[PDB]
């Protein structure tokens, strides 16, 4: 009888782990086809840098949201080497409609010595006067984020609703 | 222990008033 | 029952203290009685 | 770093004109270097906790800036060596200075870096391969016991560009180059190692090997396994120095650590006599236990977080050498002196008593300390193993289970040695009480004697129990007269007297008992209960009908037997072969048969 | 949905024990989750306790150790912390903070649901009467347990309260007899790994790993994450109730542990204390913890809790067994003294105690003479072991015969209905004969609890 | 030496099952991750200037 | 060598209870010393407790009065406190701060040393190997002490503790005498007797006994009477462990120190910690008293390289009866073993009332034995106890059942405990007992049994006495 119970239970030990290694390749597959997905969607982020017209109205948008953020008198502007030229045109853009916002002037300059990293495929930081105030206002950030927060309905897409979801809430 | 310790911070903070 | 009656003070800690005592005492006392009594019982049922 | 002193609440002192700086980070204070570490910080001034009279320390004073936590510094030379709770090596200091008094502020590395070492590396590793923590790349002859093994510490990895070659190289020399991503470090045989936390371990593996123990007792009755844990009680004569010294020499153990805190020097200077008196002679020669062992112990002068943090250091140590793929024991010693100390500490602190005093963490203080133990295996090339036990010694109020330190240590321990004084005045060595203590690895081992001896579960189940049986038929015998009672209640009184004048006894200091092995222990268990089912077999076939067998008949046929039973502890198994031993085994049993059969 | 760009200040005013504040942040977000950037790299993690003007106090799940005022950095969120839920998560392992363990990926979060949870409407609730099949006699018969219900086992160390629970999570049932199974769920609460071993083991022995939601957490891992583990255990329970229309039988282990972390964190916020230094809101706190259970109209699940928790000292009146029993109905509380005794499964029939026994029993469900049974049972052990302790003193030779019934009522109540043992499943109906077996010593006329009518139709055997 | 044997048989018949369902899963991601990542970007383009909701001057 | 002049100020903000709070301070350092003045040119002394960048804090000893806002000046001295250690203090006596009170002059000191003291090398320290001799037959025969060996004296309010200190001051010796008489020629032995908080009507007890015994030659007595200042309680332990280092190390001396009412230095204790505003802790004392009293106990032991040795003695008095009052765990815990005094042996009026059954001498099996002394005292010591629990056993079975059921050897055990507590207990205040008399009385009173029930001594060592 104990013999016969302690290779029993060997067995199917032996049997579980099986299933239980089964399930985690298929898992495996799983995240390697929702990072695929991911890749897939950064190379196409930075093969759309490349069009200038709706890169300005880009630049634009994420300068006047730093200025809507930051709330304060001293403003500082980091950017690469090859946009700067834009970005200073979307400051100069984006001053007036911040000032009849806040119905506040604000002082705004550029580091002309820092720049980002030529790794990065967009976007713009935004510093406080004693840089201790930061918003990473980065291309990579806000994907990352989105990502993040629309994974329900990209997968909803892919790989459908589930059976045995009754009840939406 | 306790309302002793209580009453000994509002002692001190109200030392550092300035 | 689970507890006799008493409100919680340092001088019932001594009084209770000291009636623990005392039971002790007594129980030493009567053991050493009870076993020199079965010792004559036996010796008597023997005899 | 211009300390603006203030004043104290005791030792604890502030100061302000503080950079960067982390709690708990350590901080020398004043041109005699008095040494603390951060409690809170705010704003650009920190506060700060001291260890040493503050007397002469003016205002403004300079603060030395360190970029490490509570370390231990570890690598070639520790074993062997003297410390306390803050890794101090005093005595390098007594050397040093030649002094009969702590001079305040020792810096003093514990590792005497003008000491050279013979290091041979791995002759595997080759210029340009990548190698990740945990891994070996060579050895240093420490000792001719041990060999110390040299390893990556964790978190650090790249490829190799350059591998110093076999010689004779000191503390500070340089042997490893590693390139990681993008940068280069430097590597030399000492490695510095936060206290607060654990080194990971690639997994933890079930305990399946017995802890060998000299004494024959706590063995083959309540085992405990190896890289267990252990609780001992602790009190002014009972008897701790009869364990520590045989688990210090007869020991499957490939070293020892011995710390506490609040001791004396007596225990030191028993353990320098038993350097050469103590020796185990592996190659029947005199090797001293210095070699295999490292002391660290702390009076009550030392500070209070000295105290707190050796029992700590204590892990450290094991793991470090858990790690070279070693089998460890720890002394623990004074465990409730320890709960002392972070009362004081928490009383330093101002918190709220929770229990008795005592903090409210305490417990879970308890269960991570213990947390740190069993069989293991580390990250690494060759995958070696290794194993950590604990034997944390337990000091209660005169025996009281209830204040809530013994309470915790018996929660969380699983195997428990009493100990006991009426035992001790009775000349009986050693104590065991039988009856409180527990074990509660049988089952891990099952496997292990079903492999091995195949016999030793059953026998030591009807020893058990028969111990059980004269506990409870004490009473009863008592009650009567102790002169009226079956035949079987005679056997079985008559047996445990014999098992307690004859199998739970031991001399230390008789040559021949010096150690008894195990295959002895089970050999002498099961004659004996072998003995005893043959007797009280006969004794219930003979009682009912005719020839009603007592024990006076029993004792004159077998009085010869019982004297060879009495008697058969005379081995001595070092010099008389062991095959030998069974054989005489083996015709004692046949003489058993015999006289069995011929009373019938 | 959040389009706000995230925000990231370095301002940190101090720290003080477990607690960080941080001076000029900007509208702060109260009950916030934070990220903090150690200077070596290391990443940790936090919740916004406590906000007042331009300061804001945060705690910090896995503790304060290393932060550094000047160089470190904390992230701001914006959103109250919410948990990856998912229904794929079952037959899976993860540590206290819900990564996973076994080098399995970031689960795939069928949804973002709150940690702190939401109350029920009183009016959406129905009372639950169906009986558990648990195959103890001292379970079903004496204290049913029924679905929708959370009766915990007050457990000492040393004590064989995991083999209960083992029991019990593999012998479940249904009284009233398509196929049935329950979805475990289980957390531990930095319980020694030894347990969370066993435990494992045992559920690869139940044969359904596909249906076991495990969380683990240990002794040397930080106390603090201890607050936030079994909320997130109790979320995944919610979602797999009342979005998949399954049964789980969630349950818990070592509150005391529990008790413990609070209370430090408590201690470090210095708040009012109470009985033995308690925080005052232990019982708010335990109340979220509980009353998450039951089932609701328009749905078939159900939850059921089993939250074990360890009793120091064996103290009935220690604080958090008492207030344990407050919030709940039911308690269990095995016994040392039986476990000493050495009989298995060693539970106290009469500490113990059901409420649901109200209209889970009765006929049309079991019998017509569940109830009556049952209370005889009762009030016999009550007077068998008053009389025992009589003769503990007073001596056989001036007892009376009813006396001596009464011992050996108990007697055989010990020996045969308590002693159950590992492996041997056992059914109502046959608890039932065994306790009027039992019960047939007694004749009819000293039976004070069994109206008429039933006496006369049962006990004739 | 049984058991051994039919574990072989019974891990290659559960392995060929699962590389059915992964032939599945990528035929359902082939079938719309276009149009999925297309979305994807419609999301990102986004940029909604907002002040502050409770800002006051 | 300090050649910095003295600074002396004249601004105050103010005094805050025993304490004084001044402001604009160059450089404050933490427990300088520094004197006070007056308007009326009274002289004071003070202690400096906290430092806040200018604003210093000192607690002035003789005890604030009179101190106006502007007309008072501090004078700093730029040091801690330096205490002016030397050998040639025997024979003298000294108050609270050291200020002599016999008529004598400042002590013209060698040395000049801390008074706080520093530890010890925890891996310097020897085993004890000898006895002392007390003169108390009690201790030398139940209980005796070693070199290094702390033993304290627990006793209640109201018992004769302090004239039991005193004759074992003007008694305490070596036992050099046993080799040779011309041997104990080298009297490096030496007593420190330091008594606080203490009712002027016993420390004149003290000294007028001391001074009929004509021994000082030996002495260092240190007195602080009760009204004294409460600061200068906690200063002289220190004082008095400093001049015992000295005489046992640098001197090569055997010096027995004894303390007297760590009760009162506690409560001493109490007082400086409500001085500091730090929340007090169990029973209200304070919860570092852990490691004060751990400093105080451990300045003892015997050194390498050394020929010398320290003994602490301490008397602590017991509140109301109470063994689980924090001072006296703790100082069981630190400490080696205990000696207990009886209420119930006072009422008796036998002196001095020692409780021997509850006694208790840590490592005494290696203070005794062959060679050292006799050989047999340690086996004397456990007839004795053994034969006196038989005794009281038979005592307490006969008071309730009565002679009629008693035999001869229970009457021999009565007639034993009698004459013991008549005889041996019994000490009287004069009478110089030396260890070898004290031992055959011990035998005496064994022969009243024969060798039949004295059973635990081998016959091989009965021979020795039993036959005699």
């Amino acid at each position: 009888e104990k013999k016969e119970k302690q290779i029993e239970q060997q067995k199917k030990i032996q049997m579980s782990n099986l299933m239980n290694q089964a399930r985690l390749k298929v898992l495996r597959a799983r995240d390697d086809l929702i990072t695929d997905l991911l890749n897939e969607a950064k190379q196409r982020l930075s093969k759309v840098v490349k069009d200038t017209t709706r890169y300005q109205v880009l630049l634009d948008g994420l300068v006047l949201q730093g200025l809507y953020q930051l709330l304060e008198p001293r403003m500082i502007v980091r950017c690469r080497k090859q946009d700067f030229p834009l970005v200073k045109a979307a400051v100069q853009k984006a001053i007036p409609m911040y000032k009849i916002a806040t119905k506040k002037d604000v002082d705004v300059q550029i580091d002309q010595e820092a720049y980002l990293p030529e790794e990065i495929a967009g976007g713009v930081e935004i510093y406080n006067g004693d840089r201790k105030i930061k918003v990473s206002n980065t291309l990579e950030s806000r994907l990352d984020l989105i990502a993040q927060q629309m994974m329900p309905e990209v997968r909803g897409a892919l790989f459908g609703a589930n059976a045995n979801r009754k009840f939406l809430d | 222990f306790y309302r002793l310790k209580k009453i000994q911070e509002k002692k001190k903070i109200i030392k550092e008033k300035f | 029952k689970d507890r006799i009656e008493i409100f919680p003070s340092r001088m019932a800690q001594t009084i209770m203290k000291a009636r623990l005592k005392g039971a002790q005492t007594g129980r030493n006392l009567l053991k050493k009685k009870s076993d020199a009594l079965t010792l004559r019982f036996r010796q008597i049922l023997k005899k | 770093t211009f300390g603006y002193v203030h004043g104290v609440s005791g030792p604890v002192v502030t100061a302000c004109d503080m950079a960067g700086a982390a709690m708990y980070e350590l901080v020398r204070v004043g041109h005699s270097e008095l040494v603390g570490e951060i409690i809170r910080l705010e704003g650009d001034m920190a506060t700060i906790q001291v260890y040493e009279e503050t007397s002469g320390v003016s205002v403004g004073d300079p603060v030395l800036r360190t970029g490490k936590p509570l370390s231990v510094e570890l690598g070639p030379g520790i074993m062997g060596a003297i410390f306390d709770g803050i890794q101090r090596p005093l005595s390098d200091i007594s050397s040093q200075t030649q002094s009969i008094y702590i001079p305040r502020g020792v810096n003093v590395s514990a590792l005497s870096r003008d000491i050279k070492w013979e290091f041979i590396p791995s002759k595997n590793l080759r210029v340009g391969s990548h190698i990740t923590g945990g891994d070996i790349y060579g050895i240093v002859n420490e000792n001719s016991l041990i060999k110390h093994k040299i390893m990556l510490p964790p978190r650090n990895r790249g490829s190799v560009t350059y591998i110093a070659p076999p010689g004779n190289y000191d503390a500070s020399d340089v042997v490893l180059e590693l390139e990681f991503e993008g940068v280069k470090e430097k590597f030399s045989m000492v490695q510095v190692w936060p206290v607060r936390q654990v080194r990971p371990v690639t997994e933890k593996l079930p305990a399946n090997h017995p802890l060998l123990t000299g004494q024959r007792v706590l063995d083959a009755l309540f085992p405990c396994v190896q890289g267990g844990t252990t609780a001992i009680p602790g009190a002014f004569g009972c008897g701790k120095t009869v364990i520590s010294q045989s688990l210090s020499k007869y020991s499957n153990s490939d070293v020892i650590i011995y710390v506490g805190c609040g001791e004396r020097g007596n225990e030191m200077s028993e353990v320098l006599r038993d350097f050469p008196e103590l020796t185990m002679e592996v190659d029947g020669k005199v090797e001293s236990i210095m070699k295999r062992t490292a002391l660290v112990a702390n009076t009550s002068n030392m500070p209070v977080a000295a105290r707190e943090a050796s029992i700590y250091t204590g892990i450290t140590l094991s793991e470090y050498f858990r790690d070279m793929g070693y089998h460890v024991s720890m002394m623990a010693d004074s465990t409730s002196r320890w709960a002392e100390a972070l009362r004081e500490i928490s009383g330093r602190l101002a918190e709220m008593p929770a229990d008795s005093g005592y903090p409210a963490y305490l417990g879970a203080r308890l269960a991570s300390f213990y947390e740190r133990a069993g069989r293991v295996k580390c990250l690494g090339n060759p995958e070696r193993e290794g194993s950590v036990s604990i034997v944390g010694a337990v000091s209660p109020p005169g025996g009281d289970f209830s204040d809530p330190v013994t309470s915790a240590t018996l929660g969380i321990v699983q195997v428990f040695w009493g100990l006991d004084k009426k035992l001790a005045q009775r000349k009986h060595f050693p104590s065991v009480n039988w009856l409180i203590s527990y074990s509660k690895y049988m089952r891990a081992l099952d496997e292990y004697y079903d492999k091995h001896f195949t016999e030793f579960v059953p026998l030591r189940t009807k020893a058990k129990e028969i111990l059980q049986e004269e506990e409870d038929l004490a009473e009863i015998v008592q009650l009567v007269g102790k002169a009226s009672l079956a035949e079987t209640d005679k056997i079985t009184l008559e047996v445990a007297k014999l098992i307690k004048d004859d199998f739970l006894q031991q001399n230390g200091y008789t040559p021949y008992d010096r150690f008894c092995p195990f295959y002895k222990t089970v050999g002498m268990l099961s004659n004996m209960i072998s003995f005893y089912d043959m007797a009280r077999r006969a004794v219930e076939t003979t009682a009912q009908s005719d020839n009603k067998i007592t024990w006076s008949i029993i004792r004159e046929h077998m009085g010869e037997i019982l004297y060879k039973l009495s008697s058969m502890k005379f081995k001595d198994p070092v010099k008389d072969g062991e095959a030998k031993i069974k054989a005489d085994y083996a015709q004692l049993l046949e003489d058993m048969q015999n006289a069995f059969r011929s009373l019938e | 949905y959040l389009s706000q760009p995230r925000l990231t200040y370095k301002t940190v005013s101090g720290v003080n024990g477990p607690l960080v504040i941080l001076d000029h942040v900007k509208f702060p977000r109260y009950a916030e989750i934070v990220h903090l950037t150690l200077p070596d790299g290391t990443k940790r993690s936090g919740q916004v306790l406590e906000v007042s003007g331009s300061k804001a106090v945060v705690q910090v799940f896995e503790g304060t150790s290393g932060i550094d005022a000047k160089k470190t950095s904390c992230e701001f969120t914006g959103d109250i912390l919410r948990t990856p839920v998912s229904e794929d998560m079952l037959g899976r392992v993860f540590n206290g903070s819900g990564k996973p363990i076994d080098r399995g990926p970031v689960v795939l979060a069928e949804d973002f649901l709150d940690i702190m949870g939401q109350p029920i409407n009183p009016q959406c609730r129905i009372y639950p009467e169906e009986m558990i099949q648990t195959g103890i006699s001292a379970i079903d018969g004496m204290n049913s347990i029924a679905r929708g219900q959370k009766i915990p086992i007050f457990s000492a160390a040393g004590l064989p309260h995991n083999e209960i629970a083992a029991q019990i999570c593999r012998q479940a049932g249904l009284v009233k007899k398509s196929e049935e199974n329950f979805a475990i769920v289980f957390a531990a609460m930095g319980v020694n790994m030894e347990t969370a071993r066993f435990f494992k083991s045992d559920f690869e022995e139940n044969g359904s790993m596909d249906n076991v939601c495990l969380f683990l957490n240990l002794a040397n891992d930080p106390t603090i994450e201890r607050i936030i583990t079994p909320r997130l255990a109790l979320t995944t329970a919610e979602f797999l109730a009342y979005q998949c229309e399954k049964h789980v039988l969630v349950i818990l282990t070592d509150m005391s542990s529990y008790a413990e972390a609070l209370r430090e964190v408590s201690a470090a916020r210095e708040e009012v204390p109470g009985r033995r230094g308690f925080p005052g809101y232990m019982y708010t706190d335990l109340a979220t913890i509980y009353e998450r259970a039951g089932r609701v109209e328009g749905r078939n699940g159900s939850i059921t809790q089993i939250p074990i928790l360890t009793m120091p000292n064996d103290d009935i009146t220690h604080p958090i067994p008492d207030l344990t029993g407050y919030i709940t109905e039911g308690q269990i509380y095995v016994d040392r003294q039986l476990h000493n005794r050495q009989i298995y499964p060693p539970i106290n029939v009469l500490p113990s105690l059901s409420r649901l026994m109200k209209s889970a029993i009765g006929e049309g469900m079991t019998r017509k003479d569940h109830a009556d049974v049952s209370n005889q049972l009762y009030a016999c052990y009550a007077i068998g072991k008053d009389v025992q302790a009589m003769k503990a003193v007073v001596g056989e030779e001036a007892l009376t015969s009813d006396d001596l019934l009464y011992l050996e009522f108990l007697q055989k109540f010990e020996k045969n209905f308590i002693t159950q043992g590992p492996y041997e499943n056992r059914t109502v109906y046959e608890t039932l004969d065994i306790g009027w077996q039992l019960l047939r010593i007694f004749p009819k006329e000293m039976l004070k609890r069994i109206p008429q009518s039933t006496l006369s139709e049962f006990y004739p055997r | 030496q049984a058991a051994m044997g039919s574990q072989g048989n019974l891990s290659a018949e559960v392995e060929q099952a699962t590389r059915r369902q992964v032939q599945g899963m990528q035929s359902s991601q082939q079938r719309n991750r276009e149009r999925v990542l297309a979305q994807l970007l419609g999301m990102v383009c986004e940029v909604r200037p907002q002040v502050h909701p409770n800002y006051r001057v």
